[PDB]
């Protein structure tokens, strides 16, 4: 059983900067190349952006092209989802997940992540 | 205020006794007549620090060493009080500028105390000397060695230095010296080997006295100012667009396998795009894909759907995976797919598409407004081979500019080397690439782009000679560079990267060019004498009215 | 007629030709060019070949 | 070698003595700081007349 | 390859003729016999 734990949601309006930690325990972490997803209500599972184990590469979709940047951590074994320029519709359940280690780079199909966490929900109120 | 390191900075480098001998030894040393810094404070510890104090009554107290010394890690300390020295490596909360009124430890103007430190092989080294002085605000001109006093086998990372109460501070440099040992074993004199050409002569002859003569001491090498690379053409890339755009898309029932060979891969075109819908390469990094050579590239335009997009890949099974294209356990390849249904399908429905079901193909009839979970996306994956045939699927080759009339390191289609390039009147044949001398060496090359014939000449080189009358009589020296044009000699001997005692002869008001080379440091005269210091090509030099003259014998 | 001087000059030019030609002999190495040795092997084995 | 009482003067901290050829000609006692000459043991040829 | 002007019949022409490079096609096939086509 993998407990992928999330925290870092916020109720702040456009401009507030927040982080999305995705902590797991009982499993290999540094090697796991993991990327972030979300489940927008009124939409299906979607890809936002991704990072890799060495912080080697990034791929950003065209709705978070400048809004989201991604950076990892080494000691506490976690990756963050950096963010800026909030959108009014952006509030949703944000689900980082885990996939077996890839040689490099990213897979952007929202199903490609198999072990799914609990989620950190950001809030935008308009 | 700055001070010149007058004949100072000498310490015993080895625990060996020698009587009446000179010993040319190389280690870190403070240069003769180098620049030291006075202070009245955080300083770095690049390799070593020569410290001097000129006070009246032991006012100076102690030191703090280490890297940051904020007690967040190791930080060495040296302390002194009432003729007692307390030494430790313990971590107290160190203040910003501490003043007065655990893995190891230790316990214990009117006078000049000298301290020089360093760290080699995880040990702490101290060489010290106490000298009787009574003068104010100056560095006395005197010669004395520094004596090894303490050793601390700590191996602490030290980059930061502190002083606690003259603050003469000088850094150690990797320079060779000619030590002099007397019968009593005390170091009697020393020579910095890069102070001046006379030092060079003393170092080579292993003597503090050198008689009249021309003494070839140092070689002379010009270095490449930059480097250049050339290449045959811009590119003959594949038509990756043909298997990429795919408006007439492939059929999943028999997945289209395309053989690609003999091109210069446009890996950058869809690698540096950042405008691609589906990329995820497994087994080869997406960054240096543009610098690789492979034999046969197989790009498969495959049909995938909204949910089955990642199904056809290692780690996922599925209908498209099972029937049409099944990925292996260790596929070395990438996933590339344009993910949009506005183009993938037609208005009213793309019924023509079919996905294998009785494996026998079930029609992939995507609706015009079909949902994301059902949208088709042209899926392309490239697999590379290493067959018994020349690998021609290669990355594009970056070509630098052709810079001529300079010493540069070039790379002409792998025919590489270092030289000076000059356009030639020599004419090749339209199929010829490069020229060669009688002794089979490269001398002439053809630029792949402009198809011109260039002459390659070795970067200027040769040997330095020092012309000097006996130091028993005079201390002036004239330097001769061999077989070189006078124009490039100063920068070729690194004029800027030398002490001024060297720069005075790197350039000068008296630069004479002879058949034997270029002579600096002796004004040529038009008289003639029975030549005494032979230079060469009939030219000889001597000491006359006083300075050194160059004349024909 | 000036055979002796020719002999000296030839025997000095040759035997200096051979020294240049020796610069391009592997002596059992993979290649007689340092550059090929430098960018083909890690230090543990480039060292023995060089 | 043949360790013999030396008459030279090492420095207080110096422990080794080398000649022009970088060969030890004097050694100091590790315990008592006694400095002693080192002369290689005899050797030579043997000729039959 | 080389093409040169000559006017003679029934016998091999004398004279020296170097043959410049024409094409070096990089295919990893193996060849043992060849045919010419008229």
């Amino acid at each position: 059983q993998v407990q992928l734990v999330e925290s870092g949601g916020g109720l702040v309006q456009a401009g507030g900067s927040l982080r999305l930690s995705c902590a797991a325990s009982g499993r290999t972490f540094s090697s796991y190349s993991m990327g972030w997803f979300r489940q927008a209500q009124g939409k299906e599972r979607e890809f936002v952006a991704t990072i890799n184990g060495n912080g080697r590469d990034t791929y950003y979709t065209n709705s978070v092209k400048g809004r989201f940047t991604i950076s990892r951590d080494d000691a506490t074994n976690t990756v963050y989802l950096q963010m800026n320029s909030l959108k009014p519709e952006d509030t949703a359940i944000y689900y980082c997940a885990a996939d077996k280690d890839v040689y490099y780079g990213y897979t952007s199909f929202p199903n490609e992540y198999e072990y799914w966490g609990q989620g950190t929900q950001v809030t935008v109120s308009s | 205020a700055y001070t010149n390191s007058f004949t100072r900075g000498v310490y015993y480098p080895d625990k060996v006794f020698r009587s009446s001998v000179l010993h040319s030894t190389q280690d870190l040393f403070l240069p003769f007549f180098s620049n030291v810094t006075w202070f009245h404070p955080v300083l770095p510890f690049n390799d070593g620090v020569y410290f001097a104090s000129t006070e009246k009554s032991n006012i100076i107290r102690g030191w703090i060493f280490g890297t940051t010394l904020d007690s967040k890690t190791q930080s060495l300390l040296i302390v002194n009080n009432a003729t007692n020295v307390v030494i430790k490596v313990c971590e107290f909360q160190f203040c910003n500028d501490p003043f007065l009124g655990c893995t190891f430890e230790y316990v214990s103007f009117k006078n000049l105390r000298e301290f020089v430190f360093k760290n080699i092989d995880g040990y702490f080294k101290i060489y010290s000397k106490h000298t009787p002085i009574n003068l104010v605000r100056d560095l006395p001109q005197g010669f004395s060695a520094l004596e090894p006093l303490v050793d601390l086998p700590i191996g602490i990372n030290i980059t930061r230095f502190q002083t606690l109460l003259a603050y003469y501070v000088g850094y150690l440099q990797p320079r060779t010296f000619l030590l002099k040992y007397n019968e009593n074993g005390t170091i009697t004199d020393a020579v910095d080997c890069a102070l001046d050409p006379l030092s060079e002569t003393k170092c080579t002859l292993k003597s503090f006295t050198v008689e009249k003569g021309i003494y070839q001491t140092s070689n002379f090498r010009v270095q490449p100012t930059e480097s250049i690379v050339r290449f045959p053409n811009i590119t003959n890339l594949c038509p990756f667009g043909e298997v990429f755009n795919a408006t007439r898309f492939a059929s999943v029932y028999a997945w289209n396998r395309k053989r690609i060979s003999n091109c210069v891969a446009d890996y950058s075109v869809l690698y540096n795009s950042a405008s691609f819908s589906t990329f995820k390469c497994y087994g080869v990094s997406p960054t240096k894909l543009n610098d690789l050579c492979f034999t046969n590239v197989y790009a498969d335009s495959f049909v995938i759907r909204g949910d089955e997009v990642r199904q056809i890949a290692p780690g996922q099974t599925g209908k498209i995976a099972d029937y049409n294209y099944k990925l292996p356990d260790d596929f070395t390849g990438c996933v590339i797919a344009w993910n949009s249904n506005n183009l993938d399908s037609k208005v009213g429905g793309n019924y023509n598409y079919l996905y294998r079901l009785f494996r026998p193909l079930q029609s992939y009839g995507f609706q015009p407004t079909n949902g994301v979970g059902y949208q088709p996306y042209r899926v392309v994956v490239l697999s590379f081979e290493l067959l018994h045939a020349p690998a021609t699927v290669c990355g594009p080759k970056k070509s630098t500019n052709l810079v001529k009339n300079k010493c540069v390191n070039f790379n002409f289609n792998g025919l590489t080397g270092t030289g000076v390039l000059t356009e030639s009147n020599k004419k090749f044949l339209p199929f010829q690439q490069f020229g060669r001398d009688i002794a089979d060496t490269t001398d002439a090359v053809r630029d792949p782009q402009t198809l011109e014939i260039l002459d390659i000449t070795p970067c200027s080189f040769g040997g330095v000679s020092v012309i000097t009358p006996g130091t028993n009589t005079s201390n002036q020296v004239a330097v001769l560079y061999q077989d070189v044009n006078c124009t490039e000699v100063p920068v070729a001997i690194h004029a800027d990267q030398l002490t001024p005692t060297w720069r005075v002869y790197s350039t000068g008001s008296n630069v004479f060019q002879t058949r034997a080379g270029c002579l600096i440091g002796a004004e040529h005269v038009n008289n003639s004498y029975e030549c005494d210091i032979p230079i060469g090509a009939g030219i000889c030099a001597s000491y006359q009215t006083q300075s050194i003259i160059a004349y024909t014998m | 007629a000036l055979g002796k001087l020719q002999d000296v000059v030839n025997q000095n030019a040759q035997a200096l030709n051979t020294l240049v030609k020796q610069l391009s002999s592997n002596f059992g190495a993979i290649s007689s060019v340092l550059n090929d040795i430098l960018s083909r092997l890690d230090p543990p084995e480039a060292e023995v070949q060089i």
